[PDB]
This record gives C-alpha cells, sequence and structure tokens, in this order.
C-alpha cells in the first residue's frame, strides 16, 4: 500500500536512476537477477511500494525511463542493476531535442506522451493505492527533462488527489554546461508551481562542495556523485518502507512543511557524510549527525541558509536511537538560531525515525527545508534570464515549434511574483 | 462480570498497546501466544482449550504498525480482524483523517466494538488511546468517540490523549488538531486523562536517572499508571475504587474534566535499594513540579480533588496520616469548597513490572489524578501557537482541501477560551 512510481526524465535522471535503485535494491538486499537474496524478513513486507511482484520471487521496479535519445537508455540496462526494469517502462524517442524545451513540452515529446502516460496509467492502476507520481528531472540544462513539466502537467489531470515529488536538479551558474538554462528552467517552474506539491532543488554547484569539503575527493565521478542523492531520497521513502517509531509518508512532509501551496520547493540535506579516515574521529551521535545537516556546506541547494531563515524543515533520522537525542537536539537548533528559524511558526522542525538503517552505517539521516533562502537561486536564475531575454535571443526555437513571446513575460512575473512570497517572511 | 474494552488508535496507541499490553500479559502469568498456565475476564475472554485473547481494538490507518504487531511476537492473541491497517495514513491531517478517509474504516471498527460490547456481560466504560498530533490518530477518534457515544452514551469513555509540549512539538500543524479535538471531547467523553511526552523525559532522566529514553521506555511507564486505575475491578482490594466511581467524585462539573496523571514509584532498580518507599515519601512523590507528566506549574494552580490508587502491601493507616500531612502544606492547596479530595484505592497485588525496563521491582506504588487549574496554563501555550498562524491562516488549505470549512477552526478556539475561563471561574 501506499504506492509510489519513479519516473527519469533527461540524462541526469537515469544516472540518478541507476543509483537510486542500486541502493534500494540493496537496501533490500537484491542481486541483478531480481530474486530476493537478503537475510532479513524484514525488508519484504513492504518491498511492493516501489516493486511489483513478479514470477520466480523476482520483484522488479516501476521504472519509467524517458529521454528522447537511446544513448542514454543504453547506458541503464548495460549497467549494473540494468536487467532489474520493465524493458516495456524503457521509452525511446529520435533526437534529444536540442536543449530547447520547446520540441519536447510541445512537438517531439507530446508525440510521446501517449506511449507513457498508457504505462504509468496502467502501472497506477495495477496497484493497489499509492501515494504520488515522483521523478528526477533537471529542470535545467537537457530538455527531455523540461519536456517532463509537460508528464507532471497532465498527471494533474488525471491524479489530482496525489501528490507529485520532483528530485528536481537545478541549474547554477558556477557550472554551467547548458548555455540555455534560464530559458527552460524558468519556464519550467511557471508549471511545477500550478502543478507540483513537492520539489527538491538539489543543484550541482553545491552538490560538488559537499563532495570536495565533506568527502576530500580528488574529482567528482559521476557514478560516485550521486550515492548520495540516491541516498538522500532513501531516506525519504525508508519511513514508508520500514517501521518508525514515529512514521511519516510523501503526504506527511508536504502538510507539515507547505504553509501555502507555492511555496513547496525544498532544499534536501544527508548524514553522516565522512572520508574513509576522518570516519573514525567523529562521535557517531546525534548531535554529530544534526550539525552534519543544518550547516549551510552540507546542502545540495546552491544557496546560504545563513541568509534565509527556514520556514519549515524536516530530520527523518534513521537507525534505532533514543527520541530525546532526537527531540532536545531538534528543539535546542530551534532556539539558539531563532533568527534562521520563523516567529510564526513554533516548533518547526519535524522528526521522523526507522529501525532499519542503510548498509555500511549504524546510524544515518536525512533533511529538508522551506526556507526564504531559496529567492537566491530564483533571484540567480532571474537576473541572468532577463539579460538573456532583453535583446531577445534563440527566440525562433521558441518562436517555431514553441510559444508566443507573452509566455516569456507570464511565467517570468508568475516567476518573479512567487519570490515576493519568499521576501515576504524575512 | 467487570469488563472495560481498551480502543488504540493512531501511532500512538499501538506503540502504547504494544507495551501496554506487554503489562497485563505479564500481570496474569499468560505467554504471549495467548495461553494462561477472575482477574483476567475484565481485557481477556477465556476462549478454546487454554487461549485468552485481549479485549483491544488496533486502527492505525497507517498500515505499518500493526504489521509490526501482526508480524511480532504478540502476532498470535491479537485477533487478526480488530488489528485493522487502514490502507493509507491521513499524515497529521485532523479534517483529512476524520470523514475523507476515515469513514472508510469507522463502518467496519464499530462492529467488533459491538462484538465486544454484546460478548461482555456489563461494562463500567471504554478507555481509548490515542494522541493529538497524529491526526489519524486523533481526527478519527473525534468520529469515534460520537459513534460511540450515540451507540454508547450511559457508558464511560475515558481517555489517556498524549499532548504536544510548548517546546517539543514534534509535529508543526499539531498546535491545529489539538484544540479540534477538545472541543470534541468535552462533548462526548468524561474524563481526558491527558499525558505529555516531554515531561517523561524529565521524569525518566532524574528520577530513574535514564541517559537517553525511547518510546518504549516511556511507554512501558505509562502501561503502569493505567492498570493501576484498572487494578481495582481487576484485582481484590481492601477499598475496591473501579472506574465508575473515582470518575464520578473527581469531576465537580460535567466541562471541567482534564486531570493531570501521575505515577509513583519512577526509580532505576539500583536506586530503590535505598528508599524504603513509604506512603507518605511516595505519595510526597506525586504533587511537586517535577514526578507530574503533563508540563505544567501545579504550584500556581490549586488541586480540586484527587484520587490515590495504593497497591502492593499498603494498608491506609499510614496514607491516613500523610493525607493529613499535605492538608497542612501551604505550597501545596486546595480549593475552598473541596475540604477532602483524597481518594484511596489499595490492592493487595503488587505491579508486577514489566522485565526489560527501567522500572524496579517495587512492592509499592501509586497512581494519582488531579483536575486542577493548572492545566490551564498547557494550552493557554498552544492556545497562542493556534492563534498566531490562524491569523495568518497558514496551513489551513490543506484542511479546506479535505472539507473542513474555516468556521470550524474559530468555533474550537473560543471553546477553549471559553473552557479555560471556567478555570478561574471555578477557582473562586
Ligand atoms: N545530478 C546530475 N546531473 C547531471 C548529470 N549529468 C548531467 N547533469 C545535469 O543535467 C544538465 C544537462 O542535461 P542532461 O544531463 O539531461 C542531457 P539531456 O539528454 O537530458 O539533454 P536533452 O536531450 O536536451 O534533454 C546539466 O545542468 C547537468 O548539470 C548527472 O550524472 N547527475
Ligand atoms: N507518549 C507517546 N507518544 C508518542 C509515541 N509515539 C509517538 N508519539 C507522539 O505522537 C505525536 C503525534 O504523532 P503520531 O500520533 O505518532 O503521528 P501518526 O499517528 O503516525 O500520524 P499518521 O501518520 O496520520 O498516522 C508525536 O508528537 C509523538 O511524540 C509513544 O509511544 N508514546
Ligand atoms: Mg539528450
Ligand atoms: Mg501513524
Amino acid at each position: 500500500m501506499r504506492e509510489i512510481v519513479h519516473i527519469q526524465a533527461g540524462q541526469c535522471g537515469n544516472q540518478i536512476g541507476a543509483k537510486f535503485w542500486e541502493v534500494i535494491s540493496d537496501e533490500h538486499g537484491i542481486d541483478p537477477t531480481g530474486s530476493y537474496h537478503g537475510d532479513s524478513d524484514l525488508q519484504l513486507e513492504r518491498i511492493n511500494v516501489y516493486y511489483n511482484e513478479a514470477t520466480g520471487n523476482k520483484y522488479v521496479p516501476r521504472a519509467i525511463l524517458v529521454d528522447l535519445e537511446p544513448g542514454t537508455m543504453d547506458s541503464v540496462r548495460s549497467g549494473p542493476f540494468g536487467q532489474i526494469f520493465r524493458p516495456d517502462n524503457f521509452v525511446f524517442g529520435q533526437s534529444g531535442a536540442g536543449n530547447n524545451w520547446a520540441k519536447g513540452h510541445y512537438t517531439e515529446g507530446a508525440e510521446l506522451v501517449d506511449s507513457v502516460l498508457d504505462v504509468v496509467r496502467k502501472e497506477s492502476e495495477s496497484c493497489d493505492c499509492l501515494q504520488g507520481f515522483q521523478l528526477t528531472h533537471s529542470l535545467g540544462g537537457g530538455t527531455g527533462s523540461g519536456m517532463g513539466t509537460l508528464l507532471i502537467s497532465k498527471i494533474r489531470e488525471e491524479y489530482p488527489d496525489r501528490i507529485m515529488n520532483t528530485f528536481s536538479v537545478m541549474p547554477s551558474p558556477k557550472v554551467s554546461d547548458t548555455v540555455v538554462e534560464p530559458y527552460n528552467a524558468t519556464l519550467s517552474v511557471h508549471q511545477l508551481v500550478e502543478n507540483t506539491d513537492e520539489t527538491y532543488c538539489i543543484d550541482n554547484e553545491a552538490l560538488y562542495d559537499i563532495c570536495f569539503r565533506t568527502l576530500k575527493l580528488t574529482t567528482p565521478t559521476y557514478g560516485d556523485l550521486n550515492h548520495l542523492v540516491s541516498a538522500t531520497m532513501s531516506g525519504v521513502t525508508t519511513c514508508l518502507r520500514f517501521p518508525g517509531q514515529l512514521n511519516a509518508d510523501l503526504r506527511k512532509l508536504a502538510v507539515n512543511m507547505v504553509p501555502f501551496p507555492r511555496l513547496h520547493f525544498f532544499m534536501p540535506g544527508f548524514a553522516p557524510l565522512t572520508s574513509r579516515g576522518s570516519q573514525q574521529y567523529r562521535a557517531l551521535t546525534v548531535p554529530e549527525l544534526t550539525q552534519q545537516m543544518f550547516d549551510s556546506k552540507n546542502m545540495m541547494a546552491a544557496c546560504d541558509p545563513r541568509h534565509g531563515r527556514y520556514l519549515t524543515v524536516a530530520a527523518i533520522f534513521r537507525g534505532r536511537m533514543s527520541m530525546k537525542e532526537v527531540d532536545e537536539q531538534m528543539l535546542n537548533v530551534q532556539n539558539k538560531n531563532s533568527s534562521y528559524f520563523v516567529e510564526w511558526i513554533p516548533n518547526n522542525v519535524k522528526t521522523a525515525v526507522c529501525d532499519i538503517p542503510p548498509r555500511g552505517l549504524k546510524m544515518s539521516a536525512t533533511f529538508i527545508g522551506n526556507s526564504t533562502a531559496i529567492q537566491e537561486l530564483f533571484k540567480r536564475i532571474s537576473e541572468q534570464f532577463t539579460a538573456m531575454f532583453r535583446r531577445k535571443a534563440f527566440l525562433h526555437w521558441y518562436t517555431g515549434e514553441g510559444m508566443d513571446e507573452m509566455e516569456f513575460t507570464e511565467a517570468e512575473s508568475n516567476m518573479n511574483d512567487l519570490v515576493s512570497e519568499y521576501q515576504q517572511y524575512q | 462480570m467487570r469488563e472495560c474494552i481498551s480502543i488504540h488508535v493512531g501511532q500512538a496507541g499501538v506503540q502504547i498497546g504494544n507495551a501496554c499490553w506487554e503489562l497485563y500479559c505479564l500481570e496474569h502469568g499468560i505467554q504471549p501466544d495467548g495461553q494462561m498456565p477472575d482477574s483476567f475476564n475484565t481485557f481477556f475472554s477465556e476462549t478454546g482449550a487454554g487461549k485468552h485473547v485481549p479485549r483491544a481494538v488496533f486502527v492505525d490507518l497507517e498500515p505499518t504498525v500493526i504489521d509490526e504487531v501482526r508480524t511480532g511476537t504478540y502476532r498470535q492473541l491479537f485477533h487478526p480482524e480488530q488489528l485493522i491497517t487502514g490502507k493509507e495514513d491521513a499524515a497529521n491531517n485532523y479534517a483529512r483523517g476524520h470523514y475523507t478517509i476515515g469513514k472508510e474504516i469507522i463502518d467496519l471498527v464499530l462492529d467488533r466494538i459491538r462484538k465486544l460490547a454484546d460478548q461482555c456481560t456489563g461494562l463500567q466504560g471504554f478507555l481509548v488511546f490515542h494522541s493529538f498530533g497524529g491526526g489519524t490518530g486523533s481526527g478519527f477518534t473525534s468520529l469515534l468517540m460520537e459513534r460511540l457515544s450515540v451507540d454508547y452514551g450511559k457508558k464511560s469513555k475515558l481517555e489517556f490523549s498524549i499532548y504536544p509540549a510548548p517546546q517539543v512539538s514534534t509535529a508543526v500543524v499539531e498546535p491545529y488538531n489539538s484544540i479540534l479535538t477538545t472541543h470534541t471531547t468535552l462533548e462526548h467523553s468524561d474524563c481526558a486523562f491527558m499525558v505529555d511526552n516531554e515531561a517523561i523525559y524529565d521524569i525518566c532522566r532524574r528520577n530513574l536517572d535514564i541517559e537517553r529514553p525511547t518510546y518504549t521506555n516511556l511507554n512501558r511507564l505509562i502501561s503502569q499508571i493505567v492498570s493501576s486505575i484498572t487494578a481495582s475491578l481487576r484485582f481484590d482490594g481492601a477499598l475496591n475504587v473501579d472506574l465508575t466511581e473515582f470518575q464520578t467524585n473527581l469531576v465537580p462539573y460535567p466541562r471541567i474534566h482534564f486531570p493531570l496523571a501521575t505515577y509513583a514509584p519512577v526509580i532505576s532498580a539500583e536506586k530503590a535499594y535505598h528508599e524504603q518507599l513509604s506512603v507518605a515519601e511516595i505519595t510526597n512523590a506525586c504533587f511537586e513540579p517535577a514526578n507530574q507528566m503533563v508540563k505544567c506549574d501545579p504550584r500556581h494552580g490549586k488541586y480540586m480533588a484527587c484520587c490515590l490508587l495504593y497497591r502492593g502491601d499498603v494498608v491506609p493507616k499510614d496514607v491516613n496520616a500523610a493525607i493529613a500531612t499535605i492538608k497542612t502544606k501551604r505550597s501545596i492547596q486546595f480549593v475552598d469548597w473541596c475540604p477532602t479530595g483524597f481518594k484511596v484505592g489499595i490492592n493487595y497485588q503488587p505491579p508486577t513490572v514489566v522485565p526489560g525496563g527501567d522500572l524496579a521491582k517495587v512492592q509499592r506504588a501509586v497512581c494519582m489524578l488531579s483536575n486542577t487549574t493548572a492545566i490551564a496554563e498547557a494550552w493557554a501555550r498552544l492556545d497562542h501557537k493556534f492563534d498566531l498562524m490562524y491569523a495568518k491562516r497558514a496551513f489551513v488549505h490543506w484542511y479546506v482541501g479535505e472539507g473542513m470549512e474555516e468556521g470550524e477552526f474559530s468555533e474550537a478556539r473560543e471553546d477553549m477560551a471559553a473552557l479555560e475561563k471556567d478555570y478561574e471561574e471555578v477557582g473562586v
């Protein structure tokens, strides 16, 4: 029960997917074949939430994959745990839509939604009951991800009761491969504010710094880069998959961290994060796991939380502990950092626990936060979007097989109207 | 023939219930299968060839906590039908867990209570464990109590409702759903044995000096208090005080029923070797602001009445001096109208505490209640929490999205406001 379906829109989502399902499957004790081999009989009691029981004592995911390019699909099924998929859910296209968002979201993807909506219409109705449509799409850069905005705007017509999560990878100027990240990222937000009920604004800028500073690695390889992004959301869903002294679902995080429906963006955080030698020199307690998350450096969102004050947060701890240590530390942080939290929301913080921590770690954690600080990111993209937009550039890809010039003003206006709401609370 | 039934609800009742029936299964001497190698009649039922099953009912729309029970060591004795599991929880949302999804389940749970009520000869009443912050543990009870009230209005429906602390409020919206239920509590129930979760951390960190507690250690404590209330109707005693007596003499007015709880002795095993635990000692260990488990200041308030449920080797003569002792105290006070507010229940049987627990195998024990005016300062915090944001109208669009209009929020608070003023009215 409380099923959840998982989609990959873009080259980011799939390498995220191949690791998303490599921690989870290994968190359930699973081989590349599909057959369970774990020793704990507990981790199957809600294996259903992701997987679907198939023949031969083999469980397999509901992993929908869309890129509009086979070159990425070939990476998945060939990689580790590439057999652990439904080849019906593998989906292809002709061209990658040219980093446009005008081809995918309108023309070259709309000729494909009928091939990926039917399977989720199939595979959502296949199960008993479900919680949401989560996915992993780069809000900027790759346009097969921005095409997913079509995929999210249509489920709201189908399943408006459910909640669609978005483990969205933001753009960032310090790390901007794609040149038109403001074009597709700014316009996609016009939909997610109206459609999505949650959004985890991961960003590659900070996410490197976590990989340099906290872990002290010579080079972030994408394989070693997403082992922490696979774990930052496994810790969100572990509260479903496993029994908690205090329990939570994707809807509880929503209602308890969303004062208003448009202010439903977030910044995640995972702890503990350690090197090899620098692991033995940490206490392995809730204070050690507490400061590891609230600190500005351990924040996938490319922002400075010291500026903007957290409206709401959540701390989905893991591993058997005492709730006092989980309570007083979340309570102490709310007092001393009174400015970084809000006055008119007493006890911003949540908690949540499990008795099954991830392999190798005897204790783990996870952080979520809706904060005013996201205005810095939205200012950062909109400050240069208007530059690329004033004295219009690249618009005939957006006029041909695209939209009118007024679409930009409505999105930019409603997107700038949004940032004022964050400014209202600081 | 003396009978009563437990209604565990939400995440709270189940986590309590796995540890609440951890006690009863050890009070009477029955394996966790159901077999017993009379007292048990009130909460068990002799069925089959030596298999006693509890008169419980568990309802958490989260299917997880019950699956821990259905898979746990107590999988056998609990009847699988009354172990309701639901499909998806209300996610700490009152209006969601009240009628939107709760209506799918009330049709089922009301059959088992009607199965047990018709199977039970005569009930003194019900008892329902729940928490406010659970949403589905709370709004479901808002719908359950009125069904049970209409179905059973004459019976007494007490509740050991968990209550959030002003500091450690584990949820974010539980300042909402708390006062929403208290508008419903006074209407239907007759005594809400409020308990705070942050207080017990201060109870256990200091008295039985546990460095870090789990809800297990917390729950094993609040099992003793409930068993101590119900030992009179469940065991022999020099002065039995069953469920129907103390609720009648503790509650002056039909709305003023919110007694804070207390238990003693609460001490570790190593520390119990030192104190003799005399009745004047443990009785005096009940009224200080520390040992109370609701996080209020009783010294600023005044007791109306109290009810002491002694256990173990106890004789009235030493408490007759105790009840005279506290009437001399001036820090402790009493409202003018009640001259004496000390019911004295005894049970020759000791607590028979749980194993693997922090508490000690003391040969004496005390529960204690008080329908004070000090409880008003508790929700004076929460009423401020609720009022400052409902003016801002934050977190309300979920409740509106689930069906509950905005009018109920203003009607629930003003009732608590009007309820609060009575404590200053009754006080003088
Ligand atoms: N978190 C990760 N982000 C990635 C990864 N690879 C690329 N990216 C980010 O994605 C953005 C580039 O878009 P894509 O990776 O989706 C390439 P794509 O095939 O989706 O282009 P389109 O065909 O135009 O959709 C860019 O901002 C990168 O920072 C990855 O392995 N992990
Ligand atoms: N006293 C006590 N309180 C508990 C226990 N377990 C959880 N709580 C408290 O219950 C309060 C409200 O949360 P819960 O009732 O657990 O939430 P829930 O019932 O899972 O809500 P749903 O997700 O809608 O089912 C929290 O503030 C917890 O501190 C327990 O064993 N004892
Ligand atoms: Mg591509
Ligand atoms: Mg629950």
